[PDB]
RNA sequence: AACCUGGGGAACUGAAACAUCUCAGUACCCAGAGGAGAGGAAAGAGAAAUCGACUCCCUGAGUAGCGGCGAGCGAAAGGGGA
RNA sequence: AGCCAUGGGGGAAUCUGGGCGGACCACCGCCUAAGGCUAAGUACUCCGGGUGACCGAUAGCGCACCAGUACCGUGAGGGAAA
RNA sequence: GGCGUGCCUAUUGAAGCAUGAGCCGGCGACUCACGGUCGUGGGCGAGCUUAAGCCGUUGAGGCGGAGGCGUAGGGAAACCGAG
RNA sequence: GUAAGAGGAGGUAUAGGGAGCGACGCUUGCCCGGUGCCGGAAGGUCAAGGGGAGGGGUGCAAGCCCCGAACCGAAGCCCCGG
RNA sequence: CCCCGUGGAGCUUUACUGCAGCCUGGUGUUGGCUCUUGGGGGCCUAACCCUCGGAUGGGGGGACAGCGCUUGGCGGGCAGUUUGACUGGGGCGGUCGCCUCCUAAAAGGUAACGGAGGCGCCCAAAGGUCCCCUCAGGCGGGACGGAAAUCCGCCGGAGAGCGCAAGGGUAGAAGGGGGCCUGACUGCGAGGCCUGCAAGCCGAGCAGGGGCGAAAGCCGGGCCUAGUGAACCGGUGGU
C-alpha cells in the first residue's frame, strides 16, 4: 500500500510505503521537517 | 524458440589503473562484488563502488589471502 | 512569411544571457512514490541541453 | 517522429489566462556608469532623450559606477546604489506612479 | 473583367495514421450594391480619474492569448500617418 | 468565460431608469440598447494613356495572321497551326 | 600490325540478356517574397536605424523617431539588482 | 422529398408492403440457453426538469450570486415470459 | 501474381466516432367544466387536424396529434476513419521493456527468429546503531526420535546462509541472536562513472535538528546488479 506521512500540529508530507494486511495496523515513526523540527508523524 | 534474451550491458571493470592521477571524489572501479577492496583514501559506495577520496595518485596492492587493495597516494 | 515563435518551447525552456538553453528535470510528477529523497531534490534543479539547445533557439528568435 | 524532447516540461507558471496580460508598471533599470556620462541633473525625460529610458517609463537608477554629486529624479533606487549617490549628492523619489 | 456586401458553404491537404484541430468562412452556389461596396457620430474603448464617429496604411506584434497547449492559429488598447 | 449576435422558454422599468469595465459581490468610474441617413481617405481594372536592366513568333495573351476560329465532343466543354 | 566490354540511370556489382534513348533542331528543372542564422564588404558606435507618410523630382532626393535591435541579469512570480 | 406534396390507390385485409422457398407429389423432425422480434400497469438502473436539508462568495444591511442531500421524474437497458 | 507504401477505393460487422431515421420526458403552440389523492380519471369545444354538393357554417378527432426548442436512448440505412513492427517473401506461429549467464575472440562494446533462466515484487523488521555469537556436512553416542526433530563429543575455511533468477562477493560478515531505536531525515553537493539526446549510477563534505556507542565513529533504507513509464491532461494537501 502507498502511504504518506501528515505531521502533528501541523500538516507536512513526505515519500512512504506502508502495508496493509501484513503486522501494520498503526504507524508513525519520525522524521524531520521544515519548519520546527522532529515531530511524529501519523500514517493518514 | 524462448530464448532470444539478455539484459544491458553495465560496462564495469577497473576505471583508473596505477600511477594515473585522480581528483578528490572521482571513481576508481566499479565492479560486481568487492573484487577490490578499498583502502588508504578510498571509499565504497552501495553498489561497491570505489572512490578516491583525495587528490593523488592510484596504486593497487595485493596481500595474497585478504584480497587486493587499490590506494591513492596523496600529494599536493 | 514572418517566423512565429514555437509557443510549445517558450512554455518550457529559458535562453541564458550567454546563449545557453536551459529546463526542468524530467520525471518528477508521477514516478513518485518514495524515490530516494535525494532523487526529487536532484530532480528540482534545471539543466543545460547541449545540440537540441541550436535546434531549440531556432524555435525561437525573437524571444 | 518519435518524441522531439517535447518530453521536456513546462514549469513557466502562469502562461496565460483568458484576458492575459495585466497592465502593472514596468521598471527599466539603468545604472550611475552610464549615468555619469554627463552632468547637471537627471529625470526620466532626460534619461529617454538619449539612448536609455525608450519610453519603458518607470525610472531605476541602480549598479555599479562612480556616482556623479549630482540630483536624480527616478521611480526607484537600488538599496545600493542609493548609497553611493546619497555619499556625494541628493536625489529624490519617485512623483507617485 | 475585377473589386463589394449579405444568405449558404466544401475537400484534397497539414497534423508525417486519424476523429477535435487545420486547409477556411477559402473554393464554389445564390441574392443584391455601385463607380465603388461596406462601416459610421459610442448603451464605445479600458486603466490613463485617459481616449473621443467610420474607413485605410505603418507600428504595437508573431506580443496578449488561443491550441488533441499537438499541428498550428493569432488579436486589441496605444503611438506615427491618410 | 465576460462581451457582441440569437433559434427556444419566462419576461420589466423611463433616469430612485438601464448597458458596460472578462464568473459573482461591493466600491469607483464609462456609456445611454431595442428607428434610419451621411461625403472623404479604401478596393478593382472591361475601357483610354504613359513607362519598362518585359517577350520578340515553340517567346509574349489561347489569338501579332479573318481565333474563342478550324477542328473535337450529344452536351457542358475542349481548342490549334499560321 | 599492336591494343580495345557503347552513353546515361540504377546498383554489392552492368558491355551487359537490368533502365531510357530512331536521328536532328528548338522548349525544358534549385527561383522569388517575407522572417531567420552564419559568413563577408562597407557606414556609424553606447549607440545604430527609421515605417507609413509628407515635400520635391518626373529615371534627384530630402524630410519623417512613431517604432525596432542594443546598453542587466536572476526568479514561475511578487520582487530584487551586478547580482 | 427539407417541405408542399407524390407514389401506394382514386386501392381498403379475397387489399397493399417486406422476406424466404420456388410446377407438382410425399413430407418438413428435436432444441427458445445466447441473438432478434413479440408480450409483460411489478421491481431494479436511468436524462433534462421539479425539488431545496445543508454549504459557500460578497456587502455594514436590505440583498445579490453560486453550490447542493433526501424525494418525484420517460424511452432504453436489466428482469419475467412467448 | 508477390511484397512494400503509416497509397487509393468497393464491400462487411456485436471495430471506433458520427449522421439520417425511429422512440422518449419536459416546455411552446394549449382552452373550459367536474370528480379525485402538481399528479390521475371523465366530459366539453373553440385552438390544431380530417372531411362535407362554397363553409361566416355542418359533421369527425381533439388540448391529443402535428410542429418549434430542449432531454436521454435505439441507430452499417448512411458518413469519415482505424485495423502496429520484427520476420532468410508474406500470412500463421513466436517476439517487443527490464535483470543474470554464455556466445564476446583475457579492457570496453559487439549481431542472429543463437544457447539458458528470471523481474512487473517483498520487509517496521527483512531497516539504523551498539553488543554477542559462527555454517553446511561427516563419524561416534543418545527415552519418543529413526536417512533427517532435540542433546553431547571429534573432524570440518566455507561446498551453508545472505527474502526471490543468475552472477560476482562474502564468516577479519554482508550470515544467526539481543538492547536501545526510525538517518525508508530536511537544505544541499566538490568530483566522477556511463552516455547521440534525454535518462541511469556513485559520491566525500558543509548546515540544520537527531538515533545507537564509553568513544573512534556509523546512519540520506535492505550484500550488490531486475521490481518499471518523458511530456501532456486531471485529483488531493499546503505556502
Ligand atoms: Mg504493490
Ligand atoms: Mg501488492
Ligand atoms: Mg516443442
Ligand atoms: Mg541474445
Ligand atoms: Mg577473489
Ligand atoms: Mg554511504
Ligand atoms: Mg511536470
Ligand atoms: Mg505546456
Ligand atoms: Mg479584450
Ligand atoms: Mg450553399
Ligand atoms: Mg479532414
Ligand atoms: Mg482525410
Ligand atoms: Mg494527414
Ligand atoms: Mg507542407
Ligand atoms: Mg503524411
Ligand atoms: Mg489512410
Ligand atoms: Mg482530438
Ligand atoms: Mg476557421
Ligand atoms: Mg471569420
Ligand atoms: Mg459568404
Ligand atoms: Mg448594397
Ligand atoms: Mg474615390
Ligand atoms: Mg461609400
Ligand atoms: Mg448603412
Ligand atoms: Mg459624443
Ligand atoms: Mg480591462
Ligand atoms: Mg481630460
Ligand atoms: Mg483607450
Ligand atoms: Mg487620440
Ligand atoms: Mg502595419
Ligand atoms: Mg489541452
Ligand atoms: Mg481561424
Ligand atoms: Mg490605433
Ligand atoms: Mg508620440
Ligand atoms: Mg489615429
Ligand atoms: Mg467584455
Ligand atoms: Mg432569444
Ligand atoms: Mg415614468
Ligand atoms: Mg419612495
Ligand atoms: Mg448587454
Ligand atoms: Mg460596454
Ligand atoms: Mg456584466
Ligand atoms: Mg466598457
Ligand atoms: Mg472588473
Ligand atoms: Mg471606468
Ligand atoms: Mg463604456
Ligand atoms: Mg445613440
Ligand atoms: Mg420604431
Ligand atoms: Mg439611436
Ligand atoms: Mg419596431
Ligand atoms: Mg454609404
Ligand atoms: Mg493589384
Ligand atoms: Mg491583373
Ligand atoms: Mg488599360
Ligand atoms: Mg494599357
Ligand atoms: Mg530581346
Ligand atoms: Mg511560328
Ligand atoms: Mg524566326
Ligand atoms: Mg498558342
Ligand atoms: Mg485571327
Ligand atoms: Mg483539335
Ligand atoms: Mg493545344
Ligand atoms: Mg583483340
Ligand atoms: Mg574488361
Ligand atoms: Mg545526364
Ligand atoms: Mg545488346
Ligand atoms: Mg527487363
Ligand atoms: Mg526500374
Ligand atoms: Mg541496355
Ligand atoms: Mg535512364
Ligand atoms: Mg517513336
Ligand atoms: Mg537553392
Ligand atoms: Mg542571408
Ligand atoms: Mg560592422
Ligand atoms: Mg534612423
Ligand atoms: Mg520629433
Ligand atoms: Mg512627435
Ligand atoms: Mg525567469
Ligand atoms: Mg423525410
Ligand atoms: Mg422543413
Ligand atoms: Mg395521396
Ligand atoms: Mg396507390
Ligand atoms: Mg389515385
Ligand atoms: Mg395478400
Ligand atoms: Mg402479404
Ligand atoms: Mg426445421
Ligand atoms: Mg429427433
Ligand atoms: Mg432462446
Ligand atoms: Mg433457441
Ligand atoms: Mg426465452
Ligand atoms: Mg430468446
Ligand atoms: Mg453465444
Ligand atoms: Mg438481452
Ligand atoms: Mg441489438
Ligand atoms: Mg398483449
Ligand atoms: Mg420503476
Ligand atoms: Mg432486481
Ligand atoms: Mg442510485
Ligand atoms: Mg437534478
Ligand atoms: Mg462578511
Ligand atoms: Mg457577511
Ligand atoms: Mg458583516
Ligand atoms: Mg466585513
Ligand atoms: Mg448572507
Ligand atoms: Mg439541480
Ligand atoms: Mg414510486
Ligand atoms: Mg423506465
Ligand atoms: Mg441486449
Ligand atoms: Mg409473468
Ligand atoms: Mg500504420
Ligand atoms: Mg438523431
Ligand atoms: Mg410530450
Ligand atoms: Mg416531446
Ligand atoms: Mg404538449
Ligand atoms: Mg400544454
Ligand atoms: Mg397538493
Ligand atoms: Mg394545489
Ligand atoms: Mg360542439
Ligand atoms: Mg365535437
Ligand atoms: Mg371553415
Ligand atoms: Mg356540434
Ligand atoms: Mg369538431
Ligand atoms: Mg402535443
Ligand atoms: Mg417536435
Ligand atoms: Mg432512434
Ligand atoms: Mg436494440
Ligand atoms: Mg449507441
Ligand atoms: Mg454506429
Ligand atoms: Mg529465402
Ligand atoms: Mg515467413
Ligand atoms: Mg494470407
Ligand atoms: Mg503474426
Ligand atoms: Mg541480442
Ligand atoms: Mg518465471
Ligand atoms: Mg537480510
Ligand atoms: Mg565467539
Ligand atoms: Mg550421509
Ligand atoms: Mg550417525
Ligand atoms: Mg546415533
Ligand atoms: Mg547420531
Ligand atoms: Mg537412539
Ligand atoms: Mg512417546
Ligand atoms: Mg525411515
Ligand atoms: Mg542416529
Ligand atoms: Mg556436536
Ligand atoms: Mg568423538
Ligand atoms: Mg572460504
Ligand atoms: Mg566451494
Ligand atoms: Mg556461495
Ligand atoms: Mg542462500
Ligand atoms: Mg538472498
Ligand atoms: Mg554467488
Ligand atoms: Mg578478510
Ligand atoms: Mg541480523
Ligand atoms: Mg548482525
Ligand atoms: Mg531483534
Ligand atoms: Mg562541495
Ligand atoms: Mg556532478
Ligand atoms: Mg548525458
Ligand atoms: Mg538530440
Ligand atoms: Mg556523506
Ligand atoms: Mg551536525
Ligand atoms: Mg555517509
Ligand atoms: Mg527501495
Ligand atoms: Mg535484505
Ligand atoms: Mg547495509
Ligand atoms: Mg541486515
Ligand atoms: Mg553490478
Ligand atoms: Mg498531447
Amino acid at each position: 500500500l502507498l502511504l504518506e506521512c501528515t505531521e502533528c500540529k501541523r500538516r507536512n508530507y513526505a515519500t512512504e510505503k506502508n502495508k496493509r494486511n501484513t503486522p501494520n495496523k498503526l504507524e508513525l515513526r519520525k522524521y524531520c521537517p521544515w519548519c520546527r523540527k522532529h515531530t511524529v508523524h501519523r500514517e493518514v | 524458440t524462448k530464448n532470444g534474451r539478455d539484459s544491458q550491458a553495465k560496462r564495469l571493470g577497473v576505471k583508473r589503473y596505477e600511477g594515473q592521477v585522480v581528483r578528490a571524489g572521482n571513481i576508481l572501479v566499479r565492479q560486481r562484488g568487492t573484487r577490490f577492496k578499498p583502502g588508504k583514501n578510498v571509499g565504497m559506495g552501495r553498489d561497491f563502488t570505489l572512490f578516491a577520496l583525495v587528490d593523488g595518485v592510484v596504486e593497487f596492492q595485493d596481500r595474497g589471502r585478504l584480497g587486493r587493495y587499490v590506494h591513492v597516494r596523496p600529494l599536493a | 512569411p514572418k517566423m512565429k515563435t514555437h509557443k510549445g518551447a517558450k512554455k518550457r525552456v529559458k535562453i541564458t544571457a550567454s546563449g545557453k538553453v536551459v529546463a526542468m528535470k524530467t520525471g518528477k510528477r508521477h514516478l513518485n512514490w518514495q524515490k530516494s529523497g535525494k532523487e526529487i531534490r536532484q530532480k528540482g534543479r534545471k539543466f543545460v541541453l547541449a545540440k537540441p539547445e541550436a535546434e531549440r533557439i531556432k524555435l525561437l528568435l525573437p524571444y | 517522429g518519435r518524441s522531439t524532447t517535447l518530453m521536456r516540461l513546462p514549469k513557466r507558471g502562469m502562461q496565460g489566462q483568458v484576458p492575459g496580460e495585466i497592465k502593472r508598471p514596468r521598471y527599466q533599470g539603468v545604472n550611475l556608469k552610464d549615468l555619469a556620462r554627463f552632468e547637471g541633473e537627471v529625470t526620466p525625460e532626460l534619461l529617454v532623450r538619449a539612448g536609455l529610458l525608450k519610453k519603458g517609463y518607470r525610472l531605476k537608477i541602480l549598479g555599479e559606477g562612480e556616482a556623479k554629486p549630482l540630483k536624480v529624479v527616478a521611480h526607484a533606487f537600488s538599496k545600493s546604489a542609493l548609497e553611493k549617490l546619497k555619499a556625494a549628492g541628493g536625489e529624490p523619489v519617485l512623483l507617485e506612479a
